RNA sequence: GUGUAAGUGCACAAGGGAGCUUGACUGCGAGACGGACAUGUCGAGCAGGGACGAAAGUCGGGACUAGUGAUCCGGCACCUCU
RNA sequence: UCAACCAUAGACUCGGCGAAAUUGCACUACGAGUAAAGAUGCUCGUUACGCGCGGCAGGACGAAAAGACCCCGGGACCUUCA
RNA sequence: UUGUGCGCCGAUAAUGUAGCGGGGCUCAAGCACACCGCCGAAGCCGCGGCAGCCAACGUGUUGGCUGGGUAGGGGAGCGUCCUGCAUCCGGUGAAGCCGCCGAGUGAUCGAGUGGUGGAGGGUGUGGGAGUGAGAAUGCAGGCAUGAGUAGCGAUUAGGCAAGUGAGAACCUUGCCCGCCGAAAGACCAAGGGUUCCUGGGCCAGGCCAGUCCGCCCAGGGUGAGUCGGGACCUAAGGCGAGGCCG
RNA sequence: GGGGAUAAGCUCCGUGCGUCGAGAGGGAAACAGCCCAGAUCGCCGGCUAAGGCCCCUAAGCGUGUGCUAAGUGGAAAAGGAU
RNA sequence: UCAAACUCCGUGAUAGCUGGUUCUCCCCGAAAUGCAUUUAGGUGCAGCGUCGCAUGUUUCUUGCCGGAGGUAGAGCUACUGG
RNA sequence: GAGCCCGGUACGUGAAAACCCGACGUCUGUCUUGAUGGUGUUCCCGAGUAGCAGCGGGCCCGUGGAAUCUGCUGUGAAUCUGCCGGGACCACCCGGUAAGCCUGAAUACUUCCCAGUGACCGAUAGCGGAUUAGUACCGUGAGGGAAUGGUGAAAAGUACCCCGGGAGGGGAGUGAAAGAGUACCUGAAACCGUGCGCUUACAAUCCGUCAGAGCCCUCGACGUGUCGUGGGGUGAUGGCGUGCCUUUUGAAGAAUGAGCCUGCGAGUCAGGGACAUGUCGCGAGGUUAACCCGGGUGGGGUAGCCGCAGCGAAAGCGAGUCUGAAUAGGGCGUAUCCACACAAGAGUGUGUGGUGUAGUGGUGUGUUCUGGACCCGAAGCGGAGUGAUCUACCCAUGGCCAGGGUGAAG
RNA sequence: AAGUGUUUAAGGGCGCAUGGUGGAUGCCUUGGCACUGGGAGCCGAUGAAGGACGUAGGAGGCUGCGAUAAGCCUCGGGGAGCUGUCAACCGAGCGUUGAUCCGAGGAUGUCCGAAUGGGGAAACCCGGCACGAGUGAUGUCGUGUCACCAGGCGCUGAAUAUAUAGGCGUCUGGGGGGAACGCGGGGAAGUGAAACAUCUCAGUACCCGUAGGAAGAGAAAACAAAAUGUGAUUCCGUGAGUAGUGG
């Protein structure tokens, strides 16, 4: 039984070649380009999906830093007289009141600041 | 092939002596298979052996003296061993050669 | 690559061209080129065991006996002339499966040639019956002469 | 094509009983002179092959 | 100083001398060392027949470690093989 | 020295016909670094509106010839007291 | 003076600051010693899914550990074709192809759908493979890039008027001008083979165009006692009756 | 440790030494072999390692006690130096 | 086309050499060492992987105990050499 | 997509002539001028032969102790109490009768003809050749050697009109379909356009990925635009980000290869082969080979092969055997386990009972042997032929060398 | 006055919609491949195989045929259309009084080719003899026949005497082609041995001579081993990868 390739290799190549709409040049016309291209995607996509979440954290801190400094404390005393307090509302949520609701903002650091010791200094 | 090296089936001497075209060989069976094979005895010769599927059919045949013999049983064959010949004879059978 | 005609002569300069080295017009890469490890003839019977054989066929006839598709006849037809009807109608009175097996004596020409046009029906010699014919048959109709002949070959 | 034996091998390894493959020792042809009787007598005889080239020599009696 | 390189030993001598002698044996060999394999190395003890010694005992070459060449092929001697 | 001018054939413009070597890509800068040392593509900086046309040859270790230098293996031919 | 903590000259190459990564910093953002926070990874924890090994109880649940990986070893599968058997679909529209909407842990799937199409397919369970390509300076076909770019084949040179024609730098006619003229003139041999003439044509060819042509089509055309050959003769050389040699 | 001129990003050995090879992630500006740490998948949760917290750039122009004037920090010797 | 023309055939010459070798997932997971080699870019055996079978902690780590060294250090009318 | 429409099929039938097989004859040869079993002796029984020697060939046999057979060269016998052979050779036995000739069947093969078949190919496949095929074309020659299949059920192959010189097209018709128009089934990709949406001319980009404004489209819900468990297209802007393969200690590349697409292109087959491991049958047995008979895949076929006893070079002995002077130890063997004793603590052994031992034939898979053996790739080596129309030299027979100088012998 | 602020596309990118090119895919087939069962196993000087040139009412190719030229005669079959095909377009005609078509046997059969009257660059040149035709005669035409060698038979018998060699005449053969298979001779190298010479490859490739439908072999100067044994040859399976043999 003589057997022709076509059918097999098409159904790769059309899947291969859907997935690379809206490439530049021969990225999204050519199945080899379009298959190194996507190649170098889902791994760019894989490490991208892990650096998202420090990347949002990374954002939600900076807001919340200034938010902080608008009210006169730093974000790493902030943190700390937070963690002393026992509130557990994490970076995410803290950056949301901070940009939605800036009174209880302004709340949180009022507990946070009566939670912090008295000289943050001192050996304790 | 070993590397150039001198292989193992070279650098070992051949195995001494000969093979001795005329050399006569015997299908042997054991008075202990007589005994499993024949429990009412009677006459054994070449070829109840070989109805019995104790030896090859067309083959010279020697008695040898391995198992345990309780049965009078009379035997034809073409040698035995002397242990064969007393246990054929303790139970009073005959231990006769082609 | 031997034996496709021609490419017996070495094509062109192996350098200076700045081309692929080839040593023939019918290399497998080419076209019209030979086949690599392609189909050669063949013989594909296997020396399957007597006992094997035997066993199987034992199994499939005691299968059909077993729910009672094994049915005798003394005679397909009134004797001296094939008639497809009258088969028709005494295969239809025995059973009213699709595919039957009808085991008749060699020189039952008659009743070979009554049945011999039914588009389920397949005529066997009782010394030629083998596991497939009876596996691929709902009932096996057993002539009383050909029935007492396998069972004479084989009991003995 | 059945398989063909090899010659060699066939004339320097011998099979026992229940299967083990068994040689000869060398350096016991000539120049037994210097050699003592000892040296000669552990060198006497047969003995099962090695390990090592069971595998081989298995290879090259059976085909 | 130990025949001979160097090393490890040896004065209890393994170094020096004398008397007898041929174990510089035959059949073996528990157990081991070293090792890819092939090689190589040590070995108590048993039997035969001996040397030396009153005897106990020691002797299967040399204080030890180099002085050597597998297989094939052929020569010589003996064998209750063919 | 030490070059200048003139004419034709190209080069240049218009109409017609219409190739080639080459080609992983591509909206293909520079400096100082770094790197398989030899960076348009990595780092830090500097510079730079998009697209063309005519030119020059510094780079793309430009193209060409599975080097034209050394080694390894295989050949071939030649020499002779192999 | 003695030991010490920091410092200074020594100090110094060739594209451009160039021996803090940059801006900048002694109002340290430098160093030493203590202290307090926070940032920071696919590490650990939290929540959910999967898998391998083992354990417990069961007649498949739970639990504990483990799950980077080249050469390589083992296990389980996707898709293609041909086939035994059994079933099902199809001109009320199979395959193939192009979409939409979805699906699975993967190869992939869609008896889900729309368009195109026009005759064969699917499923289950077995059997057999010319069974899967991205690369061998791989092979065949088609087509890009360079690029509407190079070149358009000598050293003589063309012009104008009229004509024909759908169309004229190139075809026809005329008048000029120029070039060869021991040739670029005339005639044979070899070679070619109808290219010769008449009439017709203008897709291919002609390095542009073409109404023209050594191009295409049809028909026609070659006349020997003396010309060149044979029927006459031999050279080198060839073949060689018998023959000699092998 | 040897060879070399204890020169080499030289060469040869030893190492229940490591890593890369065959190892992603974080740090060292970039940076196979250095430091932290071994990726089964998902999350717009948390805690930390190395390394960091003026701006680039996430987090301290943090606190206390001292030193430095050299931009030392942010490369180098013999030696010189109120 | 010539340090032995060309064509076909032996023939699918032979290359320890170069290049290539096509779907998926799950589990495990190296080596670049030793010996020998007309041997060094090859190969044979061993070492290290995997699968099956058999055997059970025999492997490993830590504590304690019993052992042999001739390195680092040191020393030298304790020897040999400078 | 037809058993009942057509050609046919099962089944019957048919030869003037030619040829081929038989048969019966003429015809020919031949025996009968014949036959038997008996008795004692001379002659004959294949000559340049057998044998021998020298040098070779070929036999499992590579000159070997080398028989049998055979070529050339020398030498060279006997006729039956003769000769040849039985693996140097001799004696004895046994077998046969060299140097004369014919001989059918069983066996090998297919240019060609007829009838069939395929878990064979289906137009880059299958023959090189489905089409002008050994053709075109290439070469002086021997030789090499292609590419090119499909309208439709029927040509019904588009009358007529219009633009155009035509080509081509638009109407109109034919057709079930002209998204079937002799550039014709289906009509993929690379490649080349046209139209619409979003974006893009201060910007250093392995061209993607993660966030993401704005714009456009779409599905639901409520009003008039405004959210949602939404979905798609494009994306200003920010973060991260050194192409694939091969070879490598190590390459994003400045080591290798690839312009692109579509087709094609590499662990296969044979053998009762070898080893291992699944699975099936039978089981101390298992199994047939050639072959014979069945229109098959079925039945028969015991010759063999492998297990069933080992040890030893072998004679041989045998649960033992070999070495050896040795019961004196070792080597190999007696499936394995268990119990009981007697010995030893030099490692455990020796016995008595039980227990009872597993092979073999198909077939799957992985390695392996011999075969081109996973595929591709030389320079070269042999055999047989083709070439001196180029060029080297030679042979025969012709032709050509403007013009002007100089001035030897005689 | 200071500040904020859309809007450009010469061209390019992406998506979508529509085309072109190209000829993949799917489905096929007057083609091949591998076999099975039969038949026939030779053709040729009575001119072969294979060709050149011609030949139909019209140009060419394939097919058929040969100056009697898609054909002639006889015997059979068959039965209504036919004048082979590419491949039609005409133009002419045949057929129930049997066409076209199929089978068997005959006739014709240019030229080349073993090629054979002589020559020759295959398919084209020039003849002798005999018998006919034609011409006033020469010219010309038609039909037979004319190679060489071998072996029979007959005649003759050189140098030369016997004689023979040779010569003359007449009969019968041969010559060449063909795919495989057969027999007898000659006989490589690449390769393997990880080099290489003995050896292997391999008595292979190739070459020479010869057949036949098959061939070769074949009727014991055989084996065998004490069996009161087999009984020409050939082929198949085992024996057996064994006994052996081998740098």
């Amino acid at each position: 039984a003589r057997v022709k390739r076509a059918l097999n290799a098409q159904k790769k190549r059309r899947t291969v070649l859907k997935a690379s709409k809206g490439y530049r040049g021969q990225r999204s016309r050519l199945y080899r380009k379009a298959k190194e291209q996507q190649l170098h995607s889902l791994t760019y996509a894989y490490r991208d999906r892990r650096a998202r979440k420090g990347e949002f954290r990374k954002l939600w801190i900076s807001r919340i830093n200034a938010a902080a400094r608008a009210n006169d404390i730093t974000y790493n005393r902030l943190i700390q007289g937070l963690k002393a307090a026992g509130v557990e509302v994490d970076r995410k949520n803290l950056a949301e009141l901070a940009v939605s609701d800036p009174a209880a903002f302004t709340a949180l650091v009022d507990v946070a600041r009566a939670a912090l010791p008295e000289d943050v200094n001192a050996p304790s | 092939f070993e590397g150039g090296q001198m292989p193992i089936h070279m650098r070992l001497p051949k195995l001494k002596g000969f093979k001795n075209r005329f050399r006569t060989e015997y299908q042997v069976v054991n008075v202990g298979d007589i005994n499993k094979a024949f429990p009412q005895g009677g006459t054994v010769g070449v070829d109840e052996l070989v109805a019995k599927g104790l030896v090859r059919k067309n083959s010279l045949v020697k008695v040898l003296g391995d198992g345990k013999l309780t049965v009078k049983v009379d035997v034809t064959a073409n040698k035995f061993s002397g242990s064969a010949r007393e246990a054929i004879t303790a139970a009073g059978g005959s231990a006769t050669e082609l | 690559r031997g034996e496709v005609s021609g490419g017996g002569k070495k094509p062109y300069r192996q350098k200076g061209t700045g081309r692929a080295r080839q040593g023939s017009t019918r290399a497998p890469q080419f076209t019209g080129g030979g086949t690599v490890h392609g189909p050669k003839p063949r013989d594909y019977s296997q020396r399957t065991p007597k006992k094997m054989i035997a066993a199987a066929l034992r199994g499939a006839l005691s299968d059909r006996a077993r729910n009672d598709r094994i049915h005798a006849v003394t005679e397909l037809v009134e004797g001296q002339t094939p008639s497809t009807k009258s088969a028709k109608t005494f295969l239809g009175t025995l059973t009213e499966n699709k595919k039957v097996l009808v085991v008749i004596g060699r020189t039952d020409e008659v009743g070979a040639k009554s049945v011999r046009n039914l588009p389920g029906v397949h005529v066997i010699s009782p010394d030629q019956l083998n596991t497939y014919d009876v596996l691929n048959a709902d009932d096996v109709v057993f002539s009383v002469e050909a029935l007492n002949a396998y069972i004479s070959a084989n009991s003995k | 094509p059945k398989a063909k034996t090899h010659s060699g091998a066939s004339k320097r390894f011998r099979r026992t009983g229940t299967g083990k493959i068994v040689r000869q020792k060398a350096n016991r042809r000539h120049l037994l002179e210097h050699k003592p009787t000892k040296r000669t007598r552990r060198l006497d005889g047969r003995t099962t092959v090695s390990a090592a080239d069971n595998s081989r020599i298995n290879k090259l009696l059976n085909g």
